[PDB]
RNA sequence: UCCUCCUAAAGAGUAACGGAGGAGCACGAAGGUUGGCUAAUCCUGGUCGGACAUCAGGAGGUUAGUGCAAUGGCAUAAGCCAGCUUGACUGCGAGCGUGACGGCGCGAGCAGGUGCGAAAGCAGGUCAUAGUGAUCCGGUGGUUCUGAAUGGAAGGGCCAUC
RNA sequence: UGCCUGGCGGCCGUAGCGCGGUGGUCCCACCUGACCCCAUGCCGAACUCAGAAGUGAAACGCCGUAGCGCCGAUGGUAGUGUGGGGUCUCCCCAUGCGAGAGUAGGGAACUGCCAGGCA
RNA sequence: GCGUCGUAGUCCGGAUUGGAGUCUGCAACUCGACUCCAUGAAGUCGGAAUCGCUAGUAAUCGUGGAUCAGAAUGCCACGG
RNA sequence: CGCGGGGUUGAGCAGCCUGGUAGCUCGUCGGGCUCAUAACCCGAAGAUCGUCGGUCAAAUCCGGCCCCCGCAACCA
């Protein structure tokens, strides 16, 4: 590369709540701990818990406990 | 920005350079919407006060407590910070056809024209400028931050009568707070509402009012001392 | 009447034609663009005028991938 | 493209040299071989031709296609040229930047009896 | 017209100078180039003058 | 008035009117009006003739106007000396050489078409004839 | 990097059986990542552009190249030679590193994240997506940032068809709908 | 007064109070070399962002651009981007073009020094064609060419320039 | 001699686009690596160096085919030099030259200096 | 009386809006009151002008009653 | 039409002046003072700068279109 015109690149390591210790090549120099990560990835969760809108008759029928 | 009650109070301030103490145990609090004129001899710490206010320095004791709503805009004591190899318009705006003052933008050419720099006089290099024109341009360039705690360090450097009175009438309308450092008390006689008088030993005293009221204070608590000159001369 | 002005004629064109024996330095064509490009043994002035570079015969040719007319001088 | 944008890079020099009517020594570089030959002012018939694909020159070189190989060819083309009555030529860049193993090629020829 | 005539005096001390036109408004910096001085027969530096 | 909008030059030379015509074949409809003589047609006359054919059929068939003036004719004012510039543009004209097909129709029986064109030929300066489409 | 060897070992072997080409290197390969932040608002002040450039320098270990206006247009009150965007290009191994850390620790951090739209292909297997906030990248601590201006990421592949490019990003476990 | 097109009749030239437009400059880089690059417009995808800003890839093929009118040119680019630069040199000039003349234009090559390039080579301003004013009189530098008895000087002369 | 490949030309679409098939012994490109002189107004994309395992996928080169581009007669027509004649702002006769467009039709180039596979 | 907040659109302000509800009533959609959770807007003392009050008065705080199935920031009283 | 000038809030006018910066007095609308109206006080609103168009930038330059306002039409 062109040298000495870039922020310094390294192989720093951060840690998550589910473990997730990876020597990720990043330019920080003082790692920042993180929240949930790819081992808690909301790609099998977010869309599955998205579906909660629609359906209110059953909401009313509970009121007919009389 | 709108500014509230806290106007950067100062508590137990003490300054020194080695052993040369400039200010010791200074404490005050500027009110809101005021103009504060600073008077004193040469090399008595007046520029040092602005230096420590603007974060350039640190206080050897006490602390200055900024207000969180305060926007800072301090004018350097010296014109020698421009680059003489640039045009007036480029120097002020930054080579942008539209710059911004405060929050609204408005065109750079109009912004400069508001300082009586017409389109023809736009093209002169800032190295080819009279003293008054250089002062006006430097003031125009620095006042574009759109702040509200204007720390003017002798804006009356090389200003004519009419040039001086233009700013003298513009300052009285300022919403924000204005702290002004100057040596010509006649300029301050028209605008100053609070007074910072320097003295010996590093004594700085606060006062609330104009210079006629300062004279009233002296006369109410007077002291007989007028023997100022001695005329040292140069040759034996 | 608003118009009614014009410029003096510049007298361009071909001055020596094909098969004409020229001397070195003689002007072959006075030009505005480059309708005729400089072949071998001819030059090209700042006014795009094509002048002979050696005495001989004038020869117009159509060499080139874009069919652009060339003038070159045969050595005789 | 490589070749398409390179031949147009060398057209100007190639045409100017043709106008001057001088014999030119042209170099063609390849990631595996390198070639150099001298072509008459006719532009059609050639006089001297040396290349790394030739067996004898490539036998002594470890890997044909580096700086060492080109200088061996660069010296070699000079050897043949001086035996064909040729002393004065004009080196042709042919599009390749005159920095690496084309600089090595011509420099050996320059030091081996070619006046350019 | 805003370009005004200037003369490039020599720097070998002889009396010789070229002349040209220079925009004194947008180019306040003075000119100095290397030109031929046919009195001493050398390429000397020519500085800007009146 | 069947007149070009946004031309390139306002005034034009007089020119000449020799030669023959190119659009000499019935191409859009089945009957057409040729031009035996050589002359010129004003924009006023083209519309005056078209209104005459239309009032003959009055409902049926398309009409094509193969000709279009696009040429400005200028006139000097009344009681004006020669010179002092070129005259101002007054009307637009369409030069006609022999063989040019002026108008032509479709979908109309022959006898009605025959007399529809005749009522238009009485409005045109130049001698005109009747032509029927040929396969060729 | 990590995913470079993954591509070398798993993806190619899977795709040979999947799409059944007659040659190994007919498989598509992803070759460059271009990140652009089109500021536009830097017309008023230049400092915004430098802050965005420092932002991209933080996200990717490179100095951005700022890009000026190609054409002078009166609609947006700009003209040529006005620095209006910033750009970074990633190639090779250091491209792979950023690509890996993206799907490792930046996609899940997206607010209210559900997935990435699959019909965002320009018909030749090239992908792109905007983030709308730089804070998905963990190198910002609300200390130097003035605004929350986002970024656009583009992934350029040699896949001659979007169907071919499907199982390129799919094979790397991308969050698609 | 000068420049471009048409009238102008396929060499040149050619009138009218004939038809249409411009000039009285700019640039110490917008000049010289050495490297490198190639446009307008349309479509698809994409954060704020839309009809149009930046990014990606496809059609495209000069409809782009030229420091300023129009015509002729331009890809080897004469268009675009950087390095080092001052040949925007001094004395000449074979031979031609065009003018009634005054004059104006093109020019290989030679000598002395010079820049760029590894060299071959290119460079005596700008893609070209407008951006202008004779003589007289006078001003400022250089030059013992002359210097009215002689030596100096004034004043002339010659070169550069206003 | 034959077939194939690389470089330099000749002449510039009868020679260029499109679609189908096809080649890796050598040659050829992609590719492998890049701390090294060299380079990126960021990037081994380009320029450049050090190599060889796979690759003929994209390009390149070969053949094949009339969807294009392209070439294009003969006859006739328009025009026109010279000499005559008319109802003469337009034409005709004698003679010499004779287009443009369009029709038939032709059309997947031909070629010379080298070097390098092979048989 | 002891704590916290340290002058900020704030632990100020309590409008508007979404859910969950408790009651009275034959029935709370247009059109009730109250409660809980969330939301947290104008507003940093008000231009021209203008109003009340002379002692338990002005200012401030709370309680009560009439009307009434439910529904007072109004009215009528009471004290600090 | 031969020659000049002009077109800006609802009315009358500046600002065209060598481009970066839309104003004035009256009037319209809402409050206030008054028994009520005028007057007076306070607070607002609005103009594609005739039009088609062509200078980084115009109300400002230039060409055209539209309308209006003046001037000259002499010697026989
Ligand atoms: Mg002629
Ligand atoms: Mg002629
Ligand atoms: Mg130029
Ligand atoms: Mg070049
Ligand atoms: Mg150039
Ligand atoms: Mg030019
Ligand atoms: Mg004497
Ligand atoms: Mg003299
Ligand atoms: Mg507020
Ligand atoms: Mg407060
Ligand atoms: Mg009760
Ligand atoms: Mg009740
Ligand atoms: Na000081
Ligand atoms: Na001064």
């Amino acid at each position: 590369m062109k040298k000495d015109i870039h922020p310094k690149y390294e192989e720093i390591t951060a840690s998550c709540s589910c473990g997730n210790v990876m020597k990720i090549r990043s330019t920080v120099g003082h790692d920042l701990n993180l929240d949930v990560c790819s081992k808690c990835h909301p790609f099998f969760t977010g869309k599955q818990r998205d579906v909660a809108t629609g359906g209110r008759v059953d909401r009313f029928n509970k009121r007919f406990n009389i | 920005p709108r500014l509230g009650d806290k106007v950067l109070e100062v508590s137990n301030l003490r300054k020194s350079y080695g052993d040369r103490l400039l200010i010791d145990s200074l404490s005050f609090s500027i009110p809101k919407g005021a103009i504060v004129g600073i008077i004193g001899p040469n090399g008595a710490g007046k520029s040092t006060l602005f230096r420590m206010i603007s974060g350039q320095e640190q206080p050897d004791s006490g602390t200055i407590t900024l207000g969180e709503t305060v926007k800072l805009a301090s004018v350097d004591q010296f014109r020698d910070s421009m680059d003489n190899s640039k045009t007036v318009w480029e120097e002020v705006s930054g080579g942008l056809d539209i710059m911004k003052i405060g929050n609204t933008e408005m065109p750079s050419r109009a912004y400069v024209g508001r300082f009586n720099f017409k389109g023809v006089d736009q093209g002169k290099r800032v190295g080819e400028l009279s003293g008054g024109e250089r002062g006006r341009l430097h003031l125009a360039k620095l006042l574009q931050v759109g702040g509200n705690m204007l720390l003017l360090d002798q804006p009356t450097n090389d200003l004519d009568i009419e040039t001086l009175r233009a700013l003298e009438n513009a300052l009285l309308e300022f919403p924000g707070c204005a702290m002004v450092i100057s040596h010509d008390r006649w300029f301050l006689d028209r605008i100053a509402t609070h007074i910072l008088d320097y003295q010996d030993e590093g004594k700085v005293e606060f006062f609330e009012g104009n210079f006629t009221e300062y004279e009233e204070y002296k006369k109410r608590t007077l002291g007989a001392d007028a023997l100022e000159p001695k005329r040292i001369k140069y040759k034996r | 009447t608003r118009n009614g002005r014009d410029s003096e004629a510049k007298r361009l064109g071909v001055k020596r034609f094909g098969g004409e024996s020229v001397l070195a330095g003689s002007i072959i064509v006075r030009q505005r663009g480059t309708k005729f490009h400089a072949g071998a043994n001819v030059g090209c002035g700042r006014d795009h005028t094509l002048f002979a570079k050696a005495d001989g015969k004038v020869k117009f040719e159509v060499k080139g991938p874009k069919n652009r007319k060339f003038i070159s001088i045969e050595a005789e | 493209d490589k070749k398409s944008a390179r031949i147009r890079r060398a057209t100007r020099a190639r045409r100017k040299l043709q106008e001057l009517g001088a014999t030119r020594l042209v170099v063609h570089r390849t990631p595996r071989h390198i070639y150099a030959q001298v072509i008459a002012p006719n532009g059609s018939e050639v006089l001297v031709a040396a290349s790394t694909v030739e067996k004898a020159i490539a036998e002594q070189l470890k890997y044909t296609g580096n700086k060492d190989a080109a200088a061996a060819v660069g010296k070699a083309v000079a050897e043949r040229a001086l035996e064909k009555g040729i002393k004065d030529v004009s080196f042709d860049r042919s599009g390749f930047q005159y920095h690496g193993r084309v600089q090595a090629l011509a420099d050996a020829a320059r030091e081996a009896g070619l006046q350019f | 017209g805003i370009r005004e005539k200037i003369k490039l005096v020599s720097s070998a001390g002889t009396g010789h100078f070229y002349t040209t036109t220079k925009n004194k408004r947008t180019k306040p910096e003075k000119l100095e180039l290397k030109k031929f001085d046919p009195v001493v027969r050398q390429h000397v530096i020519y500085k800007e003058a009146k | 008035m069947l007149q070009p909008k946004r031309t390139k030059f306002r005034k034009m030379h007089k020119g000449r009117n020799r030669g023959l015509a190119q659009g000499t074949d019935v191409s859009f409809g089945s009957f057409g009006l040729k031009a035996v003589g050589r002359g010129r047609l004003t924009a006023r006359q083209i519309e005056a003739a078209r209104r005459a054919m239309t009032r003959a059929v009055k409902r049926q068939g398309k009409i094509w106007i193969r000709v279009f003036p696009d040429k400005p004719i200028t006139e000097k004012p009344l009681a004006v000396r020669m010179g002092k510039g070129k005259g101002n543009v007054e009307y637009w004209v369409a030069l006609i050489q022999p063989g040019k097909v002026l108008y032509e129709m479709d979908g109309v029986p022959e006898e009605l078409a025959r007399e529809a064109f005749k009522l238009a030929a009485a409005k045109l300066p130049i001698k005109t004839t009747f032509v029927t489409k040929t396969v060729m | 990097a990590k995913l470079h060897d993954y591509y070398k070992d798993e993806v190619v072997k899977k795709l040979m059986t999947e799409f059944n080409y007659n040659s190994v290197m007919q498989v598509p390969r992803v070759e460059k990542i271009t990140l652009n932040m089109g500021v536009g608002e830097a017309i008023a002040d230049k400092k915004l552009l430098d802050n965005a450039a420092a932002d991209l320098a933080a996200i990717s270990g490179q100095k951005p190249l700022i890009t000026k206006a190609r054409k002078s247009v009166a609609g947006f009150k700009i003209r040529q030679g006005y620095p209006i965007g910033c750009k970074v290009t990633l190639r090779g191994e250091r491209m792979w590193e950023f690509f890996e850390r993206l799907i490792t620790i930046a996609v899940p951090r997206i607010r209210d994240f559900r997935g990435l739209s699959a019909k965002s292909f320009d018909g030749r297997g090239n992908y792109s997506m905007g983030v709308r906030e730089q804070i998905i990248f963990p190198e910002i601590d609300y200390d130097k940032v003035d605004r929350v201006r986002g970024l656009d990421i583009t992934i350029t592949t040699t896949a001659k068809s979007d169907e071919e490019g499907r199982a390129l990003l799919a094979a790397f476990d991308f969050p698609f709908r």
